[PDB]
Protein backbone atom coordinates (compact mmCIF):
# COMPACT_ATOMS: atom_id res chain seq x y z
CA UNK A 1 0.00 0.00 0.00
CA UNK A 2 0.69 3.80 -0.88
CA UNK A 3 -0.24 5.43 1.88
CA UNK A 4 -2.38 8.42 1.32
CA UNK A 5 -1.81 12.15 0.22
CA UNK A 6 0.52 14.56 1.25
CA UNK A 7 0.57 17.06 -1.95
CA UNK A 8 -0.79 20.50 -1.59
CA UNK A 9 0.06 24.10 -3.84
CA UNK A 10 0.10 27.30 -3.16
CA UNK A 11 -2.61 29.55 -3.17
CA UNK A 12 -1.06 32.20 -4.68
CA UNK A 13 -1.14 35.29 -7.56
CA UNK A 14 1.85 37.97 -7.70
CA UNK A 15 0.37 41.37 -7.78
CA UNK A 16 0.91 44.10 -10.56
CA UNK A 17 -0.92 47.51 -11.68
CA UNK A 18 -1.54 47.77 -15.57
CA UNK A 19 -3.48 51.01 -17.03
CA UNK A 20 -2.73 53.23 -14.30
CA UNK A 21 -2.68 56.99 -16.32
CA UNK A 22 -0.58 59.38 -14.74
CA UNK A 23 -3.40 61.80 -15.14
CA UNK A 24 -2.11 64.59 -12.60
CA UNK A 25 -3.49 68.24 -12.89
CA UNK A 26 0.40 69.52 -12.85
CA UNK A 27 0.40 70.27 -16.72
CA UNK A 28 -3.15 70.65 -16.95
CA UNK A 29 -3.01 73.84 -19.35
CA UNK A 30 -1.44 75.60 -22.15
CA UNK A 31 -3.84 78.17 -23.49
CA UNK A 32 -3.11 82.14 -23.84
CA UNK A 33 -4.39 85.20 -25.28
CA UNK A 34 -2.03 88.63 -25.05
CA UNK A 35 -3.09 91.47 -22.68
CA UNK A 36 -4.28 93.67 -25.32
CA UNK A 37 -2.32 95.46 -28.80
CA UNK A 38 -0.14 98.43 -28.76
CA UNK A 39 -1.60 101.62 -29.20
CA UNK A 40 -0.62 105.73 -29.78
CA UNK A 41 -3.61 107.71 -27.20
CA UNK A 42 -0.96 110.39 -25.72
CA UNK A 43 -0.87 112.70 -28.86
CA UNK A 44 -3.32 114.81 -30.69
CA UNK A 45 -3.87 115.49 -34.87
CA UNK A 46 -3.52 119.30 -34.61
CA UNK A 47 -5.60 119.59 -37.83
CA UNK A 48 -5.46 123.59 -38.15
CA UNK A 49 -6.41 124.05 -41.73
CA UNK B 1 3.73 121.77 -5.27
CA UNK B 2 5.94 120.00 -2.19
CA UNK B 3 5.42 116.29 -3.40
CA UNK B 4 5.12 116.80 -7.20
CA UNK B 5 7.01 112.92 -7.49
CA UNK B 6 3.42 112.27 -6.27
CA UNK B 7 1.18 113.54 -8.80
CA UNK B 8 0.75 113.25 -12.68
CA UNK B 9 1.52 116.71 -14.68
CA UNK B 10 -0.40 115.73 -17.99
CA UNK B 11 -3.67 116.08 -15.80
CA UNK B 12 -3.94 119.55 -14.49
CA UNK B 13 -4.12 119.82 -10.71
CA UNK B 14 -5.32 116.56 -9.88
CA UNK B 15 -8.26 117.81 -7.27
CA UNK B 16 -11.77 118.43 -7.06
CA UNK B 17 -12.76 120.10 -3.95
CA UNK B 18 -16.22 120.35 -2.47
CA UNK B 19 -16.65 122.45 1.16
CA UNK B 20 -19.79 121.26 3.25
CA UNK B 21 -21.09 123.03 6.28
CA UNK B 22 -21.74 119.95 8.05
CA UNK B 23 -18.89 117.82 10.40
CA UNK B 24 -20.00 113.86 11.00
CA UNK B 25 -21.02 113.22 14.68
CA UNK B 26 -19.28 114.83 17.46
CA UNK B 27 -16.13 116.33 15.45
CA UNK B 28 -15.35 120.03 14.51
CA UNK B 29 -14.28 118.97 10.92
CA UNK B 30 -13.22 116.23 9.16
CA UNK B 31 -12.57 115.17 5.01
CA UNK B 32 -12.65 111.80 3.01
CA UNK B 33 -9.50 111.53 0.43
CA UNK B 34 -10.33 109.46 -2.58
CA UNK B 35 -7.60 109.18 -5.75
CA UNK B 36 -6.79 106.94 -8.72
CA UNK B 37 -2.58 106.89 -8.44
CA UNK B 38 -0.10 104.69 -10.90
CA UNK B 39 0.56 102.48 -8.12
CA UNK B 40 -2.31 100.66 -7.82
CA UNK B 41 -2.13 98.16 -10.45
CA UNK B 42 -0.39 95.78 -8.53
CA UNK B 43 -3.88 94.83 -7.67
CA UNK B 44 -4.61 93.35 -10.45
CA UNK B 45 -1.18 92.01 -11.13
CA UNK B 46 -1.19 89.89 -7.92
CA UNK B 47 -4.61 88.70 -9.01
CA UNK B 48 -3.44 87.81 -12.02
CA UNK B 49 -0.02 85.84 -10.90
CA UNK B 50 -2.36 84.35 -8.30
CA UNK B 51 -5.15 83.43 -10.38
CA UNK B 52 -2.50 81.91 -13.36
CA UNK B 53 -0.85 79.63 -10.54
CA UNK B 54 -4.35 77.82 -10.33
CA UNK B 55 -5.41 78.23 -14.05
CA UNK B 56 -2.14 76.82 -15.68
CA UNK B 57 -2.97 73.57 -13.73
CA UNK B 58 -6.86 73.65 -14.06
CA UNK B 59 -6.80 74.05 -10.32
CA UNK B 60 -10.19 74.26 -8.33
CA UNK B 61 -11.92 74.91 -11.40
CA UNK B 62 -13.59 71.92 -11.56
CA UNK B 63 -16.37 74.36 -8.96
CA UNK B 64 -16.48 76.80 -11.95
CA UNK B 65 -17.27 74.47 -15.09
CA UNK B 66 -19.97 72.77 -12.56
CA UNK B 67 -21.88 75.63 -12.75
CA UNK B 68 -21.73 75.42 -16.62
CA UNK B 69 -18.88 78.01 -17.03
CA UNK B 70 -16.04 77.64 -20.28
CA UNK B 71 -12.08 77.68 -20.44
CA UNK B 72 -12.33 80.23 -22.94
CA UNK B 73 -14.18 82.65 -20.56
CA UNK B 74 -11.54 83.03 -18.02
CA UNK B 75 -9.02 83.47 -20.80
CA UNK B 76 -11.29 86.32 -22.38
CA UNK B 77 -11.16 87.68 -18.22
CA UNK B 78 -7.18 87.39 -17.58
CA UNK B 79 -6.70 88.93 -20.94
CA UNK B 80 -8.99 91.78 -20.53
CA UNK B 81 -7.15 91.88 -16.83
CA UNK B 82 -3.45 92.36 -18.59
CA UNK B 83 -4.83 95.00 -20.94
CA UNK B 84 -5.77 96.70 -18.26
CA UNK B 85 -2.32 96.35 -16.02
CA UNK B 86 -0.88 97.48 -19.29
CA UNK B 87 -3.17 100.66 -19.38
CA UNK B 88 -1.58 102.10 -16.19
CA UNK B 89 1.61 100.95 -17.91
CA UNK B 90 0.83 103.36 -20.79
CA UNK B 91 0.00 106.07 -17.91
CA UNK B 92 2.62 105.24 -15.83
CA UNK B 93 5.77 107.71 -16.28
CA UNK B 94 3.71 109.16 -19.25
CA UNK B 95 5.60 112.41 -20.58
CA UNK B 96 4.20 115.80 -19.72
CA UNK B 97 5.96 117.30 -22.45
CA UNK B 98 4.99 119.78 -25.42
CA UNK B 99 4.41 118.54 -28.41
CA UNK B 100 3.29 120.59 -32.04
CA UNK B 101 3.11 120.32 -36.02
CA UNK B 102 5.49 122.30 -37.84
CA UNK B 103 5.22 124.37 -41.35
CA UNK B 104 8.18 123.32 -44.04
CA UNK B 105 8.71 126.56 -44.85
CA UNK B 106 12.04 128.75 -45.39
CA UNK B 107 13.04 132.24 -46.15
CA UNK B 108 15.25 134.18 -48.37
CA UNK B 109 18.20 134.10 -45.91
CA UNK B 110 20.46 136.99 -45.85
CA UNK B 111 21.99 136.63 -41.95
Amino acid sequence: HVPGGGSVQIVYKPVDLSKVTSKCGSLGNIHHKPGGGQVEVKSEKLDFK
Amino acid sequence: NKNSSYFVEWIPNNVKTAVCDIPPRGLKMSATFIGNSTAIQELFKRISEQFTAMFRRKAFLHWYTGEGMDEMEFTEAESNMNDLVSEYQQYQDATADEQGEFEEEGEEDEA
